């Protein structure tokens, strides 16, 4: 039959829209504006309006949450669709709210919720349904409890809405539309694709896995910093696929009494065994199952061995997925990694700059912002925040809009009128205030992301640019001809050259071009675990790079440890070998299937130990030279990305007076040149403001500042206070080393 | 607790609760004559005896005898009288007032024909049986019970009170009188015909009104 | 009314007067100060316990505690209606003897609350697992 289709979630809300492919309506004698009858399980009927969609397939119909909830269906089910454009106008409609949504609201709900909802929409409604209205500050749902004529009626401009009466008590067969779903998560697009793929099959059709006779998953382990939204992925998946989410907690198991903590676990798996396909979430796993060496007592060795014997006892029967959440995957007991136990592991990192914008638009959907808030600006300057912190920022900024309007609501009543709530607005003045007294909790944590540096951000050195392009893209984009021949693509690259010449910019740029993650380990960070702290740290950093394949790992100032060894004593020379030995031990273990690239930068190439340089490891030596003339003007242009329009600046004239400097020094020159220009503009406005002390508001033309009129003489005067940073001995040392390596 | 919770019970049911608890209390202490409430059927066949048409329909000398039996039948009533009022009976108390009289006059006429003395259990289980058939199709499983399938309650409960005690007459009559009333009040009108020729008088509605959805006032059409 | 004494602060009570009730004291008036003193009755809080005028050297910090706690404790219903999350834990830290259990005793005695102190040493040493 050409009626049964698969359903999926929408984007543009619109509680009375469904997306269908053009040919489907063409072959189903359907036309625009035709109301249709949708029928599903439990003999429930929902009336909607159809409209075309650009990218809708034939057999998939796109619809939002509210329409699905009325039909009592879930994702990926089948519905019955039939056109019935023979509805008769309703006369009087009785719409009443639900009890647990209007706590302390009162007021006239008709003229601030329903009035802007039905106005010029001609919404077709059916008896018994539920719809959700985004209020001024809340989200209030209603229930059409009576219609005339019954039950099909379309709301008309002449219809009497009887919105009076006590709220209806919430019944038992509803799914409580005000709960979590697949659209309440942002910044986790890839991870929520993996969890939904591994779980939707064992939980939606248990019968299929019995006939096929294959092994279903039995454990998923999500790790990441606290507050990043882990127990919301477990609550979203259980609410949409249909399951029996049964949470057991970390702290309250560990603190019941003596020996009866175990009887809490033993009878926790019992409900999940006799209550349909269930899902069990063990929060804070590291609180109850730490490493064997940190279990100093005995009753903490009884809980762990009681958790292991229950997981190994899950052999078929009902399908029960047990998921756990932990902060660090190193602190978990190693016995919880064998097969038949937690084996599939997912990583939930901190959000990136385009992720922090999506958390903002989710939490502020209920509020009514003013027309001056630039959510892009607030998103890009809050690095170091996790998902849970941006949910407090959007609340503190909401409290100002009532803190500064408290007089309007002076003591009010026990219930606050709804008219004043819809009159509120939140401006940038509040958001800048809630940002001040906020303490981000991520801060010191390695950030994995795709840097935004473009090729044009660096001038010259195009010969090196082609060289790096050959060793990265071609081995991964066109592998077939590499498949022929026993070719081994280079697994590493070493950069050596004069300091401040742009080594870190090259590694950032290539990662952006290939669109791969970037991880940077600094020098002083490399000596952090060099002393005292064991070499366990250098292990997980490679595992961190391993999971995020493809990525471009970067070691900055590799010769840091060698310089410490070189000295009066250098007693850490054997200790300096410790990190190198561990680095060497975990560099030959990389596989060709996973794409990981290692780049190390150094500035004393004659002091690096010969062990590192060897075939099979990072071995391509590249000498980065100082930029030359025409290239040395491109560095100057890298500071013209600001606005230093110095009249007839004549950059070519500025080019010929800037001979023989280094790379990073030139940018300092523009900053030094700009710094005095900022200062000089201060005296100009200080002169202007102290001159205005004589003339009271004598400003016929509106002008307050000279409007940044940056001058060239001001730029020229600063250049006079400039000295060459190029050292003749240093460049000569590298070139003879370059020739020695060349010959 | 005793104050508001008793008031929380509906007045119709709370009156039934008061009648069923006050009488045994007087009996256990023994102020009034316990033998004064016996409902002699043979005396009724000779003289009208207007003294006791109703008095013996609520008396029960609970104590050293069938003490446990009175507790349980009152217990399911307390646990299930409240439930059945909430089941399609909140808006129709006058109808729920009526059939209470119908079983009461039905059991007593059959009771007066034969020579039993205490018609206490019949008036509890008759309405309880009527509940089951009119509220079928749910699963119930208490802590000390089994996992028996739904719609088995009237039959499984029937054996329980029968085997504990005796008096085969009262258990059998109470179920069938509910059965025929179930067929008469509910099944008869659309089976062959014979519609509701027992309509409650307006005087009952005048005493206690029914429930109707109060429309109120419609604000305006808008636009 | 509270009278500042030589070394104490004695507070009296106008228990009877004439002509009732508004009678300004005049340079020719009769004062009856003799009799057994009245028992301290309930309801009202004493005028001798801590308040906002009993702390000094912490004018800035007592401004941060006050703005964060005045709203949830004075208007409990408004936070329910607006439905925003309130603060749920405040951690005062510093050297001992600087007046921390006095900042938390002035806030309860002024906004109106049910200050219920639990102590460290007494909880820790009750009995085995009964603590
Ligand atoms: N898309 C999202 N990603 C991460 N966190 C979110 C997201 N949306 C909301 N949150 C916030 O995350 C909080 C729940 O996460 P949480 O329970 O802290 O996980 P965990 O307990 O593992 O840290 C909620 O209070 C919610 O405000
Ligand atoms: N094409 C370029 N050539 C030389 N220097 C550049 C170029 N582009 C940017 N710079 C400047 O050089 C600096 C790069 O320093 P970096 O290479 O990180 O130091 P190091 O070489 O010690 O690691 C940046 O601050 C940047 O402003
Ligand atoms: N403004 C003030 N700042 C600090 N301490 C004060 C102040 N006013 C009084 N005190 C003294 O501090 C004592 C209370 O401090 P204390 O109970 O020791 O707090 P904590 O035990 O947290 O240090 C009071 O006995 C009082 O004498």
């Amino acid at each position: 039959r050409p009626n049964r289709l698969i359903v999926d979630e929408a984007i543009n809300e619109d509680n009375s829209v469904v997306s269908l492919s053009q040919p489907k309506m063409d072959e189903l004698q359907l036309f625009r504006g035709d109301t249709v009858l949708l029928k599903g399980k439990k003999r429930r009927e929902a009336v909607c309006i159809v409209l075309s969609d650009d990218t809708c397939s034939d057999e998939k119909i796109r619809m939002n949450r509210v329409v699905r909830n009325n039909l009592r269906v879930r994702l990926g089910d089948v519905i019955s669709i039939q056109p019935c454009p023979d509805v008769k106008y309703g006369k009087r409609i009785h719409v009443l709210p639900i009890d647990d949504t209007v706590e302390g609201i009162t007021g006239n709900l008709f003229e601030v919720y329903l009035k802007p909802y039905f106005l010029e929409a001609y919404r077709p409604i059916r008896k018994g349904d539920i719809f959700l209205v985004r209020g001024g500050m809340r989200a209030v749902e209603f229930k059409v409890v009576e219609t005339d004529p019954s039950p099909y009626c379309i709301v008309a401009p002449d219809t009497v809405i009887h919105c009076e009466g006590e709220p209806i008590k919430r019944e038992d067969e509803e799914e409580s539309l005000n709960e979590v779903g697949y659209d309440d998560i942002g910044g986790c697009r890839k991870q929520l694709a993996q969890i939904k793929e591994m779980v939707e099959l064992p939980l939606r059709h248990p019968a299929l896995f019995k006939a096929i006779g294959v092994k279903p998953p039995r454990g998923i382990l999500l790790y990441g910093p606290p507050g990043t939204g882990k127990t919301l992925i477990a609550r979203a998946v259980a609410n949409e696929t249909g399951a029996f989410f049964f949470l057991i907690n970390g702290p309250e198991i560990m603190s019941k009494l003596a020996g009866e903590s175990e009887s809490n676990l033993r009878k926790a798996f019992e409900e999940a065994e006799k209550n349909a396909p269930a899902i069990i979430f063990i929060d804070e796993l590291d609180a109850i199952a730490p490493k064997r060496e940190k279990t100093h007592g005995e009753v903490e060795r009884r809980i762990v061995s009681q958790l292991l014997t229950l997981m190994d006892g899950l052999k078929q029967r009902a399908h029960v997925i047990v998921m756990a959440a932990t902060n660090r995957p190193n602190s978990i007991d190693p016995a919880l990694r064998r097969f038949g136990r937690f084996d599939r592991e997912v990583d939930i990192g901190i959000p990136d700059a385009t992720g922090r914008l999506e958390i903002l638009q989710i939490h502020t959907k209920n509020m009514k912002l003013a027309d001056d808030v630039d959510l892009e600006q607030v998103a890009n300057e809050t690095h170091g925040h996790v998902g849970a912190d941006l949910a407090a920022l959007c609340s503190e900024a909401a409290l100002q809009a009532i803190r500064k309007k408290m007089d309007l609501i002076d003591l009010e009543d026990e219930t606050i009128d709804a008219e004043v709530m819809n009159s509120l607005a939140v401006t940038m003045d509040d958001f800048r205030w809630a940002l001040s007294q906020s303490n981000p909790s991520a801060l010191r944590e390695t950030v994995v992301e795709v840097p935004q540096v473009t090729w044009e951000d660096i001038g010259g050195l195009e010969d090196v640019k082609r060289e790096l392009q050959e060793l990265v893209q071609y081995p991964v984009e066109h592998p077939d001809k590499f498949l022929k021949f026993g070719m081994t693509p280079s697994k590493g690259v070493l950069f050596y050259g004069p300091p401040g010449c742009g080594k870190t910019l090259l590694a950032k740029a290539i990662a952006n071009e290939c669109q791969a993650n970037f991880i940077s380990i600094k020098g002083p960070e490399l000596l952090t675990m060099w002393f005292g702290e064991s070499e366990a740290n250098v292990r997980e950093i490679f595992d961190k790079a391993r999971q995020a394949a493809p990525c471009v790992l970067f070691f900055d100032e590799l010769d840091s440890i060698a310089k410490a060894r070189g000295g009066n004593i250098g007693d850490g020379g054997g200790a300096a070998d410790r990190v190198i030995n561990q680095i060497l031990t975990e560099m030959d273990g990389m596989s060709t299937k996973k794409n990981v690239f290692i780049i190390g930068a150094t500035n004393r190439p004659d002091i690096i130990d010969p062990a590192i340089l060897r075939p099979g490891r990072l071995d391509q030596l590249i000498y980065i030279p100082l930029p030359d003339e025409k290239s040395r003007v491109a560095i100057l242009k890298a500071n013209l990305r600001k606005s230093p329009v110095a009249k007839d600046v004549d950059l070519e004239f500025l080019a010929k007076m800037t001979n023989g400097f280094s790379g990073a020094d030139l940018t300092e020159i523009c900053q030094r040149a700009c710094k005095l220009a900022i200062r000089e503009s201060i005296e100009s406005e200080i002169r202007r403001e102290r001159e205005r002390q004589t003339n009271p508001s004598a400003m016929e033309v509106e002008e307050d500042d000279p409007v940044p009129e940056i001058r060239r003489d001001h730029f020229e005067e600063a250049m006079r206070f400039a000295r060459r940073s190029v050292s003749d001995n240093d460049i000569r040392k590298y070139e003879m080393f370059a020739q020695t390596l060349q010959q | 607790d005793i104050g508001d919770w008793f008031r929380s019970i509906p007045a119709i049911t709370r009156y039934w609760f008061a009648a069923t608890v006050a009488v045994p209390l007087v009996g256990k202490l023994g102020l009034i004559s316990p033998a004064y409430l016996f409902l002699w059927p043979e005396a009724f066949l000779y003289r009208f005896q207007i003294w006791r048409p109703i008095t013996a329909t609520f008396y029960f000398p609970v104590g050293p005898g069938t003490g446990f039996l009175y507790l349980v039948n009152l217990y399911f009533l307390y646990q299930y009288s409240t439930r059945l009022e909430t089941g399609a009976f909140d808006g129709r108390p006058a109808d729920y007032l009526f059939m209470l009289l119908f079983n009461w006059i039905c059991i007593v006429i059959t009771g007066l024909a034969m020579d039993m003395q205490l018609l206490m259990i019949p008036l509890i289980m008759s309405v309880l049986y009527v509940w089951a058939q009119l509220n079928r199709d749910m699963i119930v499983s208490f802590w000390f019970g089994t996992r028996f399938k739904a719609c088995y309650l009237p039959w499984v409960i029937l054996g329980f009170n029968y085997i504990i005690g005796g008096s085969v007459i009262n258990e059998l009559i109470g179920n069938l009188v509910g059965h025929l009333y179930f067929f008469l009040m509910f099944r008869y009108p659309m089976d062959l015909g014979g519609r509701n020729f027992l309509s409650t008088p307006q005087f009952l509605y005048r005493w206690l009104p029914s429930r109707r959805h109060n429309w109120g006032q419609g604000f305006r059409l808008g636009d």
